[PDB]
């Protein structure tokens, strides 16, 4: 249950905690085999903060959703027992907030919302790209009673920064 | 294990190619040609291009008898225009053997 | 930038192998859908006679190797292309340092040792039928390389009709003429369609479309 | 492992059309020249990435754009070095020539095999009951309109038309 | 003196040569004298062969050689290097054939080429090769011809002259070729330069012509350079 | 003499190489840095501003894990590479520990490159000593030093580079600990330090802070300029 | 000084590596190469030095080169190590962009070349290279840079600079008549070619002599191009018209 | 051990010549200590390996002649190691 | 004179067809202390003098359960080549359960130490071994003089002043066949006693003793252990 929920200027993840951040700005939530999962949250925000720290500046929620595709397509081609399913929520500067669907096998897809199906059924009856933080938190509300019809923790990864919501 | 029968084949292609060679001329010429050879190949490999940048290996392939020959893995993946590659002091210290 | 100290190399990629047999593996019980090779699966035929070589292919699955030599092509599509193309890029350095024109029996000797090197994993079930200094030579190449110069050799789908009419309809050393009929119809069995004969001679419901992103982009 | 496409051939124009539903099949191999990989996703990313890297290096090196026919060259090497391991992906190939502006179709295999034809070529799960339609509905000599219709039609039998004209490219999701 | 740098390839001299290069490029041009003219319809490669001698079999080394159907080559300087870095060309040439299926553009033969010399010009523990390659071809309804250098470094010419008195062979080019010279005689002005930079008697057994036109390169028979010979005088 | 090898010994016992590579780090413009409580800094000599040039591009001050960084003095290529291997050491340590670095860490591993780089004849010894400084993690302000010998010392205050005698006996001087007892003062000490080895301030300093909870801070022009005019008025005072 | 000069790899008493500098002095002897960065873009005004009368133009360009869409470099020393150096921008440019699907930022690019040549120097039995690139480009971090390296690798940031033959005399010219902050690509071109015309004392400007390219930002787009035949041949007629009407005002 | 301080600033616990090999084993050192660097570590790593599978204690002379052996390669080093130790344990 | 061109690399010859490096490691071991092998019909004896406060340094040698060597050289390459030996012993009898012969190993060292001295970047292994053994054929002494040639001797002496030991091994070459463990090693230690000056005599602190014997194995006596000997050892 890591329902994510793009907005015009914040990105509200919903994990069930999976939120383990890479850098400023930058939130991977990490979902799969516990011990591959975790491994590689660790190995990828080793990268960004090397990356950062050598050139000054950090890796844009694109190139940083690029990059990790790139890693995890490598990691499951190197060994076939790493099932790591990844949603990046990250806010850029100029592109502004950057949801990011991929699945194991690394295809990466900007989405608009994205679960990680009943969910997403909730989301796809209900979303608009002009939502408020508040509007955001009932539509995780309510994808969390449709799934158990059939824990939801949300942060938002601002133009300010990361921040930490009311737990759901 | 490896990803495919031909993985080792052709991993190791080139290895099994000059073992064979030195092998057969061992047996027939003696002790001699393969030591040549193996001298030969030493020498010309001693100097080319530090290994973060695409060695011709002209004189190499001469000596092989490979220079007017053409594999898949030539035209397959070239390794003149690599996707990854590391740090030039690094890969210089791989490959002198200190890591 | 990290974690690369190997210098690069060249050849194929055994990496996606493992994976993506396990994928295979998944769809096979679920999704299914997973793209195909195109094959030659079709008929080719060739006869040696008196004053040069006769291939036929229905298909076309002829191949350039050199202008004295020519080979059919059964089995993998993409395999027997490329298998192709590397030997005749072969045999023309070979003849570019001679001067002279390659013989069959390089030919027929550079495919079977790459086929037996890459141990019949790639399917190139060819004919290899050319003239050379020595003279006419009809080999047959098989994908794990193994190779048999015979008066005539058919390999495909129908290709047990053609073998039929040839060991029928044969003589020793035909003639032009007869050589490239008996072909014809040995290929023309194995259809039982238009051939390409390769006679090597020695002397010689209105969809509702409502348009949603409309954009242009002026070059 | 789902995702279709197909191209149609015209007078001075070419067309590509996918479907959408979630993965972009049609990569820009060139200012005119289009790319149609078709199947699993990552693959397909995967795919259109390193051409995509090895294109911008000839086109530095050589200082001249990959004609179709080079592209479809390419396109054939990539896929061919992971012959054993093949990539799930059947490109599909569609622009004019950076030079002459003539049209050129063509398809692909998983691991690379050329096949051009002048009317039309279809990749993909259901590819050949969609070839099939194509063949019922294709007609010889399009304008970019008439072009347009045909293609769309035949995919729907939305549809993201990118019908490559050498005057200007169009492209329309259709329901 | 500055013998120290002189001795060294992998050293710079106090100035910033590589003299090691230099003499490489010395020894380039105490090689035989060839000259290479870009026409319109083609281009030329010319050469004082040395097989003057009755006892030198014909049909054997030749100083201009073909690397693809529409590209050939001619050189001056050391005749081993020259083969083996032809041996390469076609390599590479069929490389770029197999990855491409496209005729490799004469351009990236010649950086090609000039990279793989680069190559043993830049480590230490080999030498420059001894000899510049005077590369031609045709692409594109366009001719071409190039010059490569024992230090990698090659440029494109519109006439070009080699080995002994090429100084003066340019000058005499530069007199002699006209943007607008047409093939079938700009075979009679490298002629006319090769004969300005001759020793002896010019005779066909003492030249050795290869042309490129929209055909492609073809090194041309005794015969026809006799008959060259001929009409020139 | 015995200087054109860095195998060989002399009957003396030097490897003349290696002291040659420590007289190019003295060739190097200064580096002050200097051990506070809750703060350290590392004043560098700023002299050859030029014109028409960018200090973004070219600084001695670089971070090499969250918690400590480092300026150096000499070859600044050499400098660079180390600063880059060492970034990349850090986070490889990170990953496997799970922990951030020690500054002696970093310093030791910096010293080991050196070492492996003064090995043998075909490579040459970087020549760049590093004055690194930073936070242990429990809060113990740090201060170090390399050497292309491949050794190195913790210190209380130290100046490497041009001018090290004048600057290292001004530290020792008025180091103690009523100029470490704030922050300002070690920006102070430090900036006094690099007077007595540069002739101007504020424009000729390039000057670094880091604080205990604090990353690495490079103070702008201004700010140093300020922190000189307070020392001016100072000595006016006085 | 006839000692410690015989490897890359080795010091001397004050602490010097000779072969750097000797491939400094190669680079010195080496054509006039400028850079100067302005508002609207940045330029790289090249010396030709192709100038004889049987030479062929079939290339893009000899001193300008072009690394990526966001990048455009010059050289000034040995062309066949340049040639060799431009391969590896290139291929670097491309594996960045190939991994993060983003243009490399120049000075990542820079340093990754420097990287190359500092290698170089640093292992036995390997020449320096002897190759000064003057880069250029644009990227989202610090908009138009202007960035040049050296042999060993030293690489700086800059507004205006040279590189080749009378760098010295160029690049003091330069911050003489320049203005930080204020010089758009328009001013930038005029200066370069003023410079070019006060240093290359060899023959006047004759627009062959010259080689001059151009870096701007239309649409949010790189544009690298190469000022035409006329463009330059305008340049240098306006430079000459407005230095003539300077001297007949001093009388 | 007579350590060095060359300056007042200089922390006296960095320029140590006595270090601690195990328990049991103690050296002092002397000369080259960037090269007795390495000598130790690889005493440390032979005593902990020998913890690890004889689970007991290595005599001083096999700890001794372990690092030796490590010194005996010179001419790794490409010289003579330049520092010595002594092996008090 | 003229040898400075040749005589600093090993791998070229002078022009008097000489390699000047191999005499000097043979004058290495030459420079080296005094040590003395001497074997009877039952017994291979070794002896050897070592060189103040601080422990000595260990000449005698355990190199396996019945071989045992004694080193007047340098010590690095004396250790290098115990190695070696005591590995093929090792293997040997791991493998082919055979204690290896001590010629066999003899002629093994001999290659090993021809090895340097045809290849450049090396120099000859500048140690002489005087390896006791015993076992098929009886007893086993031997000498790999540092160039690789080796002599097979009833009795050896190598080192410094070790031409007085020779000499006496010599006037009783015949004798030491005949003899008991007991009157060997006597002869043994009178022949380190001739390289000692008159003045000195041998201590119990300057001596070690190998031992491998038919049915002793090698072993190394110690100063107390080489005391009953020294005791009755006539002056």
């Amino acid at each position: 249950y890591l329902i994510g929920i793009q907005g015009p200027d914040y990105v509200l993840v919903a994990s069930d905690d999976k939120m383990f951040k890479m850098s400023e700005k930058i939130l991977l939530l990490c979902v799969g085999e516990a011990g591959d999962t975790v491994q590689f949250a660790e190995y990828i925000q080793k990268n960004v903060q090397l990356y950062k720290m050598r050139n000054g500046y950090e890796l844009s929620p694109t190139a940083a959703a690029n990059f990790t595709r790139r890693n995890l397509a490598d990691c499951l081609r190197s060994r076939t027992p790493y099932h790591v399913n990844l949603l990046l929520a990250g806010y850029d500067e100029h592109e502004g907030p950057a949801l990011y669907y991929m699945d194991y096998l690394a295809a990466l897809a900007k989405a608009p919302f994205a679960a990680h199906f009943l969910t997403l059924s909730i989301l796809d009856r209900y979303y608009t790209p002009t939502i408020s933080r508040e509007r955001a938190v009932e539509l995780l509300r309510k994808c969390l009673e449709e799934l158990q019809k059939r824990t939801f923790s949300v942060r938002i990864i601002d133009k300010n920064g990361i921040h930490d919501l009311d737990n759901i | 294990l490896p990803s495919h029968p031909l993985e080792l084949s052709e991993k190791n292609f080139q290895l099994n190619q000059d073992k064979m060679n030195f092998s057969t001329l061992r047996n027939i010429q003696g002790l001699f040609a393969p030591l040549k050879l193996q001298m030969e190949f030493k020498a010309v490999q001693q100097v080319q291009r530090l290994p973060f940048l695409s060695s011709s290996n002209l004189s190499l392939d001469v000596l092989r008898g490979n220079d007017e020959t053409i594999g898949f893995e030539d035209i397959l993946n070239d390794p003149s225009q690599s996707e990854v590659m590391g740090e030039p002091h690094l890969m210089v210290e791989y490959k002198l053997g200190l890591l | 930038a990290v974690s690369v100290y190997a210098p690069p190399v060249g050849g194929f990629s055994f990496d996606n192998c493992r994976r993506n047999a396990v994928l295979e593996a998944d769809f096979a019980k679920r999704g299914y859908k997973l793209p195909k090779v195109r094959k030659t699966g079709t008929t080719i035929a060739g006869v040696v006679y008196k004053d040069g070589i006769v291939l036929g292919a229905d298909t076309s699955k002829i191949h350039f190797i050199s202008p004295n030599i020519y080979c059919c092509g059964a089995g993998t599509a993409a395999d027997t292309d490329m298998t192709t193309q590397l030997i005749s890029s072969n045999l023309e350095l070979h003849s570019l340092s001679t001067g002279r024109l390659p013989r069959v029996v390089t030919a027929n000797r550079m495919l079977k040792q790459m086929l037996f090197r890459y141990q019949g994993y790639i399917g190139a079930a060819l004919v290899l039928g050319g003239v050379d200094v020595t003279g006419p030579h009809l080999y047959s190449i098989y994908p794990h390389g193994s190779t048999d110069k015979l008066p005539y050799v058919t390999m495909g789908s129908g290709s047990l009709a053609a073998m039929a009419v040839f060991e029928d309809k044969f003589r020793p050393d035909m003639e032009e003429e007869e050589a490239k009929n008996l072909v014809s119809e040995a290929i023309a069995a194995g259809i039982f369609s238009n051939i390409d004969l390769c006679v090597i001679s020695k002397n010689k419901e209105k969809g509702t479309t409502a348009v949603l992103t409309e954009k242009i982009t002026p070059l | 492992n789902g995702g279709a496409v197909m191209a149609m051939k015209g007078k001075n124009c070419v067309a590509i059309a996918a479907d959408r539903r979630d993965f972009q099949k049609i990569f820009p191999m060139g200012d005119r020249l289009y790319i149609g990989l078709a199947g699993l996703a990552t693959d397909v990313q995967t795919v259109a990435q390193r051409l995509k890297f090895r294109l911008n290096l000839y086109e530095l090196k050589e200082g001249r754009q990959i004609k179709p026919y080079t592209l479809m060259s390419m396109v054939a090497n990539l896929l061919y070095e992971k012959r054993f391991g093949p990539y799930y992906t059947e490109p599909v190939i569609a622009g004019l020539d950076p030079k002459t502006f003539k049209p050129f179709i063509c398809s692909l295999d998983l691991i690379g095999c050329p096949m051009v034809t002048d009317d039309f070529v279809v990749s993909g799960t259901c590819a050949e009951q969609m070839y099939g339609m194509c063949e019922s509905l294709w007609e010889p000599n399009m304008d970019p309109d008439h072009l347009f219709e045909t293609i769309s039609q035949a995919m729907l039998n939305g549809v993201i038309v990118h019908i490559i004209e050498k005057d200007k490219i169009t492209t329309r999701t259709l329901k | 003196a500055e013998r120290g740098y002189s001795f060294s390839l992998t050293t710079f001299s106090p100035s910033g040569k590589l003299v090691q290069i230099e003499y490489a490029l010395a020894a380039v041009a105490g090689g035989a004298p060839s000259v290479g003219i870009k026409a319109a319809n083609g281009v030329v490669l010319a050469t004082e062969k040395k097989q003057k001698s009755i006892l030198y079999d014909e049909r054997s080394v030749h100083k201009v050689e073909p690397i693809t159907k529409h590209i050939g080559l001619v050189y001056s300087g050391m005749g081993p290097d020259y083969r083996v870095l032809v041996h390469r060309a076609r390599k590479l040439a069929q490389q770029y054939y197999l990855v491409y299926q496209e005729p490799i553009p004469t351009a990236q033969l010649v950086q090609r080429v000039a990279s793989v010399m680069q190559e043993y010009t830049q480590s230490g523990g080999v030498r420059p090769f001894g000899v510049s390659l005077l590369i031609c071809g045709w692409n594109e309804g366009r001719p071409y011809l190039f010059q490569s250098d024992p230090s990698g470094a090659y440029f494109a010419w519109k006439a070009t002259a080699m080995g002994k008195n090429y100084v003066n062979g340019k000058t005499f080019l530069e007199k002699r070729y006209n943007e607008d010279l047409e093939l079938e005689d700009a075979i009679h002005t490298a002629i006319l330069t090769l004969k300005e930079s001759f020793e002896g008697q010019m005779t066909e057994d003492n030249i050795e012509v290869g042309i490129c036109n929209e055909a492609g390169f073809r090194r041309l028979t005794p015969t026809e350079v006799k008959d060259y010979l001929a009409a020139i005088a | 003499s015995y200087d054109r090898a860095i195998t060989v010994f002399s009957p003396d016992g030097h490897l003349f190489q290696v002291e040659y590579a420590q007289e190019a780090v003295k060739k190097g413009s200064t580096a002050v840095g200097v051990r506070g409580r809750d703060i350290v800094v590392l004043g560098v000599e700023k002299k050859s501003v030029a014109k028409l040039q960018d200090e973004r591009t070219v600084r001695k001050i670089c971070a090499l894990d969250d918690n400590v960084c480092m300026a150096f003095a000499g070859l600044t290529a050499d400098a660079r590479i180390v600063i880059n291997r060492a970034r990349v050491e850090c986070q490889s340590h990170r990953l496997t520990v799970e922990d951030p670095v020690t500054v002696e860490y970093i310093t030791r591993y910096i010293a080991s490159l050196k070492q492996r780089y003064t090995q043998s004849n075909g490579r040459r010894p970087f020549g760049i000593s590093a004055l690194i400084v930073g936070f242990d993690f429990d809060g113990t302000p740090r201060l170090y030093q390399t050497d292309p010998s491949g050794t190195y010392h913790a210190w209380k205050a130290n100046a490497i580079g041009r001018g090290a005698k004048s600057v290292r006996e001004f530290l020792e001087k008025n180091y103690t600990d009523e100029a470490i007892e704030t922050d300002d003062l070690t920006i102070k000490l430090v900036i006094k330090a690099l007077l007595e080895v540069v002739q101007s301030g504020g424009k000729n300093i390039e000057l670094a802070v880091m604080r205990r909870d604090q990353s690495l801070k490079i103070l702008n022009p201004e700010e140093i300029e300020k922190y000189v005019a307070e020392i001016e008025k100072e000595k006016e005072e006085n | 000084s006839r000692r410690y000069d015989s490897r890359t790899t080795i010091f001397s008493p004050e602490g010097r590596l000779y072969q750097v500098e000797y491939a400094m002095e190669a680079i010195g002897h080496a054509g006039t190469c400028l850079g100067i960065l302005a508002n609207d873009g940045v330029l790289l005004a090249a010396e030709r030095r192709n100038i004889h009368k049987l030479l062929d133009e079939v290339f893009f360009s000899e001193k300008i080169y072009k690394l990526n869409e966001d990048m455009a470099c010059s050289v000034a020393g040995i062309t066949s190590d340049a040639n060799v150096l431009t391969n590896e921008l290139r291929l670097i440019a491309q594996r960045y962009l190939l991994q993060y699907q983003e243009p490399i930022p120049c000075e990542q690019l820079v340093t990754a070349l420097c990287d190359i040549k500092q290698a170089y120097t640093q292992f036995g039995g390997k020449r320096p290279f002897g190759v000064s690139l003057l880069y250029i480009g644009w990227d989202k971090h610090y908009g138009f840079q202007l960035y040049q390296s050296d042999p060993s690798g030293n690489y700086g940031g800059w507004k205006a600079t040279c590189i080749g033959n009378n760098s010295a005399a160029a690049v003091s010219m330069l911050k003489q008549d320049y203005k930080e902050g204020e010089m758009t690509l328009k001013s930038a071109l005029a200066l370069a070619i003023k410079v070019l015309n006060k240093t290359m004392d060899v023959s006047k400007l004759s627009a062959e002599k010259v080689e001059i390219a151009t870096l701007t930002r239309e649409n949010g787009k790189t544009v690298i191009r190469v000022l035409k035949q006329k463009e330059v041949e305008q340049l240098i007629k306006k430079h000459e018209e407005e230095e003539a009407k300077a001297e007949r005002e001093k009388k | 051990v007579e350590k060095r301080i060359t300056s007042p600033l200089m922390e006296p616990s960095s320029i140590e010549k006595i270090v601690e090999i195990d328990a049991h084993i103690g050296c002092a050192m002397s000369g080259l200590i960037a090269d007795a660097k390495t000598l130790i570590d690889k005493a440390r790593v032979e005593t902990q390996n020998h913890w690890f599978t004889y689970n007991e204690t290595m005599t001083v002379e096999s700890v001794t002649q372990a690092v030796s052996n490590l010194a005996l390669q010179f001419g790794a080093m490409s010289r003579p190691f330049g520092v010595a130790l002594l092996f008090g344990g | 004179m003229f040898r400075n061109q040749y005589d600093n690399d090993v791998t070229v010859w002078s022009p008097q067809g000489r390699i000047h490096q191999i005499e000097y490691a043979m004058e290495a071991v030459k420079q080296g202390s005094a040590t003395v092998g001497l074997k009877s019909k039952t017994h291979a004896v070794l002896v050897a003098l070592k060189r103040e406060l601080a422990a000595h340094q260990k000449k005698i040698l355990h190199v396996d359960n019945h071989i045992g060597i004694s080193i007047a050289g340098l010590t690095a390459d004396a250790r290098l080549l115990c190695n070696f030996m005591r590995q093929e012993c090792l293997d040997s009898r791991f493998v082919f359960d055979r204690p290896l012969p001590v010629s066999r190993l003899v002629s093994l060292i001999g290659s090993k130490t021809q090895i340097p001295t045809q290849r450049y970047g090396r120099r000859p292994y500048g140690v002489g071994l005087l390896i006791a053994g015993y076992d098929d054929m009886g007893p086993h002494i031997f000498q790999t003089c540092p160039s690789a040639n080796y002599f097979d001797c009833r009795a050896m002496s190598i080192g410094a002043r070790s031409q007085s030991a020779r000499t006496y091994l010599e006037r009783h070459m015949s004798e030491f066949m005949e003899c008991n463990l007991n009157e060997l090693v006597k002869h043994g230690l009178r022949a380190l006693r001739e390289t000692l000056p008159a003045e000195q005599d041998l201590t119990t602190k300057n001596v070690s003793i190998g031992i491998v014997g038919k049915d002793l194995e090698f072993t190394i006596y110690d100063d107390d252990d080489v005391s009953p000997f020294l005791e009755g050892l006539e002056e």
